[PDB]
């Protein structure tokens, strides 16, 4: 429309002209797209097999003056353009991308109307299309949990890759060397018989029928090697409980065997405690005893203890078995009907009885608990059962026939289970897939102990001490147990038996939101491994310390119950390092995290204004508190507000309306009545005091004085985002492809960047440089130029970017701000570090936020009337001509108030003739003169680089002209 | 429907920047035998993104166009609209989007020798021209193709080569069978090798340089040899590597092949891994950083090794082409930068490289292919790195002096830090002088041996340095 809309007269561009027709193509392409957008969203693509797809549409008239339309691809376990297609007129298209096998596909197309970038069509996607699968795999499995069970085992769970490139046939495990095929199904293995204290190294693989993909690297040390207390030093002791005598052993060589509680009825089931050291006794008949013990000896007797049934009990229940939960002090009950074995939970008084769990005919030969990774295990004649401590989640472990009794280690994550029956030693994990045989002294034991790498066994008159490879016949060390008829069970006493401790803990994603004289603080949880529960407790507290690098000081601040902390009483403008550790019940902290570049505001008011996308405005501080609702109310999805005076402001929402508000008084104050369609952005000069906005559908920009509401169109083309600097008069201007420079004159015009597409900019008038966002294919991109080296500052990758026109130059920080696009965080970059991105986030009164400012703690200057030129004097207007063909017309030069740069435009009038000249001196030669006594019009409008003076307009006499040559 | 074609080329020529431009070739629409043959005005637009790029019209029968300067690593988005030219009526439209990526994208066209001529076969129109008439059977072929240049051996065993617009010139005439034929194109040197024929057969490396070739008959320089009872087979040379990569065999057992060679500028014996004995090689990619290899080994199979892990990678072309036979993947294998050609019971297929598939199939006549050859990319250095070098530095060196002669060695230039690649056509020119006495033009790699000085006396050598590439653009 440039070079259609070109004439002799207006000379370079007939302004109205290219508004004209730029406003009757918009017009043109939202009318064809308003047509044709039924026949586009009811018409599926259909796929066919080179692959091809066929779209019952046809091209447009106009088909090469529209953009191209883009076939668009979706995995479907967003869209991304495809690269390689080939269509006809009746779009029977097809795709010559090497697509990525074994993966199924959703494609689409997309048609763009015209230039304008908001009138595209989607058409429907496709049904899903697999590739066909050939060749490796690209994708490494990557792994979920890594971790060392114990000193001899390693435990591994992954999940498989994006692409695997073919169908799953097995994963290859190689551990430095050990090295392991597991099949489709599995994603969890354990290995065995390492060193103990060394770090190993898994090297993980995933296994198509065509080849083998990518080695996911993987660094993991074992649990260090337990302390191994020989025979002349061991000090620990057991309690062996029968079923009608019970008594409690020294494991000293000097030991004493030593009667604790002696009961002529068969007891059913124990439980048993470690800081009160009490064992319940449940017997055949159902009633329960509860007897208090200290240290092998009575101190009180045993009580009865009645259990409520109440309303979840509709019949009768006869209880066997018992464990004791050691965090949160509940028993937990099986119990018989008289015709099925459910278990109920209960507490120490017996009245908050609740049951977990369905009722199953087998009946339970051990009841353990894992407190400390939240597990309840129930054993039965057919199956090993795990239950975590709420009832939620049910698994059954390993199936076999009549197993014995089974001992959990909560940091070693292995149940060690002995059937009598087959006389050999079994492992199971937590999961129940894994079993593991381990060799064995043969003898039939009904229980047995584990003391580090030691075995106890219990004879009918001895006890047995080994390692699990030398012989039962020559024990280390013996203890008689002669008065004991059999040993259904075994207790160690230790603290490892029942330990509050997890053994594990590093804190990650550390997160500072730093103020100018506080901080908020959040970092993540260490995360739970599949072996434990969502009921086991890992209930710490966190120590966080503050290092100042300017006096080089730690500060350690401890006892912190949450993830959250507000940190207090920071001085401000100063950079510290921030450190944050997880303490145990025990004492025992937490590793180091890496240390972040945590720079204060400096001091001073500094306040946010969010607008939401209900219209809601609040002012905040820089860490989002001390929030006050402000009393105007905006309209819907608002863009940053633009202030001309301190109660006039100017906004764009995001349908492309303009509207201006009046804070303080809203009878008076707005100069344009009605809203304003397609508009992109708005600024405003101080300086020349005119605002400046990007009419989209005229692609051009409009200049208004606020006073008076006179727009100049203003010759930048295609421009979306605007800023002006003060000091010169320079226009700085953001299209979708390009960022450039629009001065008064036409050698001031310099183009900064060429491209995905330009989403703001924030022009720097201080420090003399600009920065602005391209928004890529998933990557934001900030970059830096002078005004007079591009650099890359930073490059975010991500599905989440930018509103656009939302990047804001915070000053006092020296940093850039840009709000995303769901509405509920923003993201801050300082300059001198550029690696840290900060998160701010939203205020929950208003949840999506549309628009983010930094509000000046100055006020904003008034409008200068040293850049206001002066109105051109009608009598000084002289036609002076001289001798040979010099015809020409001077006036007396216009200036402003500082000395600014005053040019000219000049209009000649002879009768219908029509002569427009653009002028730098006050003079201009008149050509082509008519010589026959009319009555020339002149008009004069001189301006500066900021805004225009008044038009002089004078009628003068020709003089008289008689050669013509 | 005849669909619109769009090969992306990329050409380089020494000295100059590799320019990337796309050919499309589009038919004509069917039309009736009653009728004459329209004109079809083709409108084609081309766009980046959302900006146009260029935009021709053109009066053609059929749309053979060309779109110049595209950029590498980006989307383009070609639109043609046909409509015949005297009537304004729209004969048909089309659109053809192209990610460039000019490394694994060509435009499919083979050179071809039988005993008559050498010509061009362009794969997709199926047409046929002749380069150059033979009065004698070509035996071997290899080219430089940044200045368009056939390099190949007569039957009558003499080494010729042509440049478009003038004469098969007489380079070389040699007095044995010439078992195998390269050229490094950077350097302009080409490497043949002769058969020795001594009871241990052998066969001897002979290297002429195209810098020293000013109209008349050179001859050749001998290099290397193999150790005897040894022979080679297939000549491929390494630039960018800056190696020399043969079969050896040895004199009885042909299916024993070893992959060895030689460094171009040390003169180092080098061995690379295979898995299997060989049969055949063929060259592969010439990509820098990413050189393979088609070889084949004795159960006629192929790898595509990868020179720099010296290893078999896989790839979906490699079980399409173990499927045509033995026969076909040792006989004719030829490989350019879009494409791998096979020849198959009188046909030629292109497998492409990109889409790894089969793309096109030609059918011959019985001796219409004897040898084939591709126009594989030719990657040349930068302008710093082939030209002469800024600084002159103590590019000579003296060794120990005896009292009677003194051997002064005439080593090799690259130009600076950053230019890994040796400068080609390198001349020193010498004065000597007592501290002229004598005058030389003399090239790189060998030496100056300076005999008549007397025992006890100071020498000087004075001398310029010139290369070929200034003596091409008249730099001093
Ligand atoms: C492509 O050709 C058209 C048509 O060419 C005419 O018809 C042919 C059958 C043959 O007889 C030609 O010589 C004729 O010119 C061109 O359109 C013509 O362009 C000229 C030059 O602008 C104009 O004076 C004529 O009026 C046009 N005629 C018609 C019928 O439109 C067209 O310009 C050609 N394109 C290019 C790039 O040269
Ligand atoms: C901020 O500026 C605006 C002009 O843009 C002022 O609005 C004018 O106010 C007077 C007095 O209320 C009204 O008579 C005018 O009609 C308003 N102008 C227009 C164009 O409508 C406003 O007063 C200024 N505020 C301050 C505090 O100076
Ligand atoms: C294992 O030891 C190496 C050797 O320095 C070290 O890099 C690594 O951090 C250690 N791994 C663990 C899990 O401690
Ligand atoms: C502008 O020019 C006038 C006249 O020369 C002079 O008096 C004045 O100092 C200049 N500067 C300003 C800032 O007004
Ligand atoms: C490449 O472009 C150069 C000019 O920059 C030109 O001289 C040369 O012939 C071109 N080569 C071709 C035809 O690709
Ligand atoms: C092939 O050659 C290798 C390398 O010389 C040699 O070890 C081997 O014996 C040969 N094999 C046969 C069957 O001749
Ligand atoms: C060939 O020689 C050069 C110069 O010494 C050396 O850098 C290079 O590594 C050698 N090439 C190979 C493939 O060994
Ligand atoms: C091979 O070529 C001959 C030529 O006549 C033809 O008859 C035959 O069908 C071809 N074989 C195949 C498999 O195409
Ligand atoms: C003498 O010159 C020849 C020819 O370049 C060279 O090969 C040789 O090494 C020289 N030096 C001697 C014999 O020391
Ligand atoms: C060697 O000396 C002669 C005699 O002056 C001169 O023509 C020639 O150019 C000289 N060579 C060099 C390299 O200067």
């Amino acid at each position: 429309c440039q070079e259609a809309c070109l004439s002799l007269q207006f000379y370079p561009y007939d302004m109205p002209c290219i508004g004209a027709c730029e406003m009757a193509q918009r017009d043109y392409w939202h009318l064809q797209r308003l047509a044709i957008s039924h026949l586009v969203e009811r018409t599926q693509p259909q796929l066919e097999r080179p692959l091809t797809i066929r779209w019952a549409m046809h091209f447009p008239e106009h088909y090469l003056a529209s953009r191209p339309f883009n076939i668009q691809y979706q995995f479907v376990d967003a869209w991304f353009n495809l690269a390689d297609y080939d269509c006809d007129e009746y779009y029977v298209c097809e795709i010559l991308e090497a697509l990525i096998p074994y993966t199924q596909y959703r494609f689409r197309f997309e048609l763009p109307f015209g230039e304008n970038r908001d009138e595209v069509l989607y058409s429907p996607a496709t049904p899903a299309y697999q590739t066909p699968p050939e060749g490796a795999p690209i994708s490494a499995p990557v792994i979920e949990h890594l971790m060392g069970l114990d000193d001899s085992h390693l435990a591994v769970h992954w999940h498989p890759g994006r692409f695997t490139n073919g169908p799953i046939e097995g994963y290859r495990l190689r551990l430095s060397t050990s090295e392991q095929l597991v099949p489709a199904g599995r994603g969890s293995y354990i290995f065995s018989q390492l060193q103990a204290g060394t770090n190993y190294t898994l090297a993980l693989s995933m296994i198509n029928k065509q080849g083998e993909g990518p080695v996911a690297k993987g660094f993991v040390q074992t649990h260090s090697a337990r302390n191994e207390k020989p025979a002349k030093d061991l000090t620990e002791s057991v309690l062996l409980v029968g079923r009608r005598a019970v008594m409690w052993q020294s494991l000293e060589p000097a030991g004493e065997n030593s009667m604790i509680y002696q009961s002529q009825e068969e007891l059913a089931d124990i439980a048993w405690s470690k800081r009160e050291q009490q064992l319940w006794l449940l017997n055949v008949h159902g009633e329960l005893r509860s007897l208090k013990f200290e240290s092998g000896q009575m101190v009180s007797p045993a009580q009865q203890l009645k259990l409520d049934l109440g309303n979840i009990s509709s019949g009768r229940w006869v209880p066997r078995r018992l464990s004791f939960d050691w965090l949160h002090h509940r028993l937990y009950f099986a119990m018989e009907s008289p015709e099925s074995f459910q278990i109920i939970s209960t507490d120490l008084l017996g009245e908050s009885a609740q049951k977990v769990g369905e009722s199953f005919d087998l009946p339970v030969e051990q009841l353990e608990v894992d407190a400390l990774n939240g597990w309840i295990f129930w054993r039965n004649e057919e199956s090993l059962w795990r239950q975590d401590l709420h009832g939620r989640m049910i698994h059954r472990l390993l199936r076999i026939r009549q197993p014995g009794w089974f001992l959990v280690q909560p940091q070693h994550f292995i149940i060690h289970l002995m059937l009598p029956q087959e006389g050999k030693f079994l492992e199971i994990s937590y999961d129940g897939g894994f079993k593991h045989p381990l060799p064995l002294p043969p003898p039939h034991w009904q229980s047995f102990a584990l003391l580090g790498r030691s075995l106890l066994l219990p004879d009918s008159g001895q006890l047995i001490l080994v390692e699990q490879q030398g012989q039962a016949a020559s024990p280390s060390a013996s203890w008689p147990l002669k008065n004991l008829p059999d040993c259904w069970a075994v207790i160690l006493l230790v603290p490892e038996s029942q330990p509050l401790t997890s053994a594990g803990g590093k804190p990650h994603s550390l997160k500072a939101l730093l103020g100018a004289q506080a901080a908020k603080i959040s970092w993540k949880e260490p995360e739970r491994n599949p072996y434990q529960s969502a009921d086991a407790a890992r209930s710490w507290s966190y120590e966080l310390e503050v290092l100042d690098v300017a006096s080089q000081s730690a500060f350690s601040i401890r006892n912190i119950r949450g993830p959250i902390f507000g940190l207090q009483r920071l001085q401000p403008d100063n950079l510290y390092q921030l450190r944050v550790r997880a303490i145990n019940v025990d004492g025992e902290p937490g590793e180091w995290t890496e240390p972040l570049a945590a720079r204060t505001w400096p001091l001073g008011p500094h306040r946010l204004r969010w607008a939401s996308r209900q219209g809601s405005v609040i002012h905040t501080n820089e860490l989002g508190e001390g929030l006050e609702v402000q009393q105007e109310q905006l309209e819907r999805l608002p863009g940053p507000m633009t202030m001309v005076n301190e109660s006039v402001g100017y906004y764009v929402t995001g349908d492309g309306l303009l509207h201006c508000i009046n804070l303080v008084h809203s009878q008076w104050g707005c100069p344009i009545s009605e809203p304003l369609q397609h508009v992109g952005s708005v600024t405003y000069d101080w300086r020349g005091g005119r605002v400046y906005w990007t009419d989209l559908a005229r692609n051009c920009v409009v200049r208004m004085d606020p006073w008076s509401g006179s727009r100049e169109l203003l010759p930048v083309f295609e421009a979306n985002f605007l800023a002006l600097d003060p000091r010169q008069g320079h226009l700085y201007y953001a299209t979708s492809s390009q960022l450039s420079r629009h001065g008064s004159t036409p050698d001031e015009a310099v183009t900064y960047y060429r491209v995905g597409s330009i989403a703001s900019f924030v022009l720097d008038t201080q420090q003399d440089q600009l920065f602005w966002l391209v928004k890529g294919s998933g990557a934001l991109r900030l970059y830096r130029a002078p005004l007079t080296s591009l650099q890359m500052i930073q490059q975010i990758k991500g599905v989440f970017q930018a509103v656009p026109d939302s990047l804001q130059l915070l000053r006092p920080l020296g940093a850039l701000l840009w709000l995303e696009r769901s509405g509920r965080r923003a993201r801050l970059v300082r300059l001198a570090a550029p690696l840290d991105v900060m998160e701010l986030p939203t205020p929950d009164q208003a949840s999506p936020a549309s628009a983010l400012q930094l509000l000046d703690p100055q006020p904003l200057p008034p409008r200068d009337e040293g850049v206001i030129p002066m109105t051109v004097l009608p009598d000084s207007v002289r036609l002076d001509d001289g001798h040979w063909d010099d015809f020409h017309v001077r006036w007396q030069p216009s200036t402003s108030g500082g000395n600014h740069s005053v040019s000219y435009r000049l209009l000649l009038e002879f009768g219908q003739r029509l002569q427009t000249l653009d002028l730098s001196t006050p003079f201009a030669r008149l050509t082509q003169l008519p010589q026959a006594q009319l009555q020339l019009k002149i008009s004069i409008t001189p301006r500066t680089a900021w805004r225009s003076g008044d038009t002089t307009r004078v009628q003068l006499t020709t003089p008289p002209v008689a050669p013509s040559q | 429907p005849r669909r619109l074609r769009v090969f992306v080329e990329r050409l380089a020529t020494a000295l100059q920047e590799a320019n990337v431009s796309a050919v499309l070739r589009w038919d004509a629409p069917e039309q009736g035998q009653e009728a004459p043959m329209q004109a079809l005005e083709y409108h084609i637009s081309c766009w980046v993104g959302s900006e146009l790029h260029e935009e021709l019209r053109l009066n053609q029968s059929a749309l053979e166009a060309r779109v110049e300067h595209l950029q590498p690593d980006q989307t383009y988005h070609f639109q043609v609209e046909a409509r015949v030219a005297a009537t304004g009526a729209a004969a048909g439209a089309a659109s053809h989007a192209l990610h460039v990526a000019p490394e694994v994208q060509a435009v499919p066209r083979v050179l071809y020798a039988n005993a008559e001529f050498i010509g061009e076969l362009d794969l997709d129109t199926r047409n046929r021209r002749r380069l150059v008439h033979t009065a004698s059977p070509v035996e071997h072929l290899v080219g430089i193709e940044g200045e368009q240049r056939l390099l190949w051996v007569n039957e009558h065993v003499e080494l010729l080569t042509h440049v478009p617009g003038s004469a098969p010139a007489k380079l070389a005439r040699m007095r044995a069978e010439v078992l195998a034929l390269a050229v490094d194109w950077i350097q302009r040197i080409v490497y043949w090798a002769e058969l020795d024929a001594t009871a241990p057969q052998a066969a001897i490396i002979y290297r002429l340089d195209l810098c020293n070739f000013e109209g008349k008959i050179l001859q050749g320089e001998r290099v290397w040899s193999t150790p005897r009872g040894r022979l080679l087979k297939d000549l491929v040379a390494l630039p960018q590597a800056q190696s020399l990569i043969w079969l050896e065999y040895e004199q009885g057992s042909p299916r024993n092949g070893s992959l060895r060679g030689r460094n171009l500028t040390d003169g180092s014996e080098l061995e690379w891994a295979t898995v299997q004995p060989l049969i055949r090689l063929h060259a592969g990619s010439l990509e820098p950083g990413s050189e393979t290899l088609n070889l084949v080994d004795n159960q006629g199979k192929l790898c595509v090794y990868d020179v720099a892990r010296q290893l078999c990678t896989a790839s979906a072309l490699r079980a399409q082409l173990n499927l045509l036979g033995e026969d076909s993947i040792a006989g004719q294998l030829a490989q350019d930068s879009g494409y791998l050609y096979a020849v198959k019971n009188w046909s030629i297929r292109a497998y492409g490289r990109r889409r790894q598939q089969l793309e096109y199939t030609v059918e011959l006549e019985p001796e219409e292919v004897r040898l084939l050859q591709a126009h594989n990319y030719q990657a040349y250095p930068p302008k710093n790195c082939l030209l002469l070098p800024s600084s002159g530095g103590s590019l000579l060196k003296a060794t120990d002096c005896e009292e009677q002669r003194c051997l002064l060695n005439l080593p090799m230039i690259t130009a600076s830090e950053d230019c890994p690649l040796p400068i080609p056509g390198v001349r020193y020119q010498l004065n000597l002088t007592l501290a002229p006495l004598g005058q030389w033009l003399l090239g790189a790699g060998e030496s100056l041996n300076l005999t008549d000085l007397l025992p006890f006396t100071r020498y000087r050598v004075s001398g310029i340095l010139s290369s070929f590439y200034q003596k091409k653009l008249a730099l001093p």
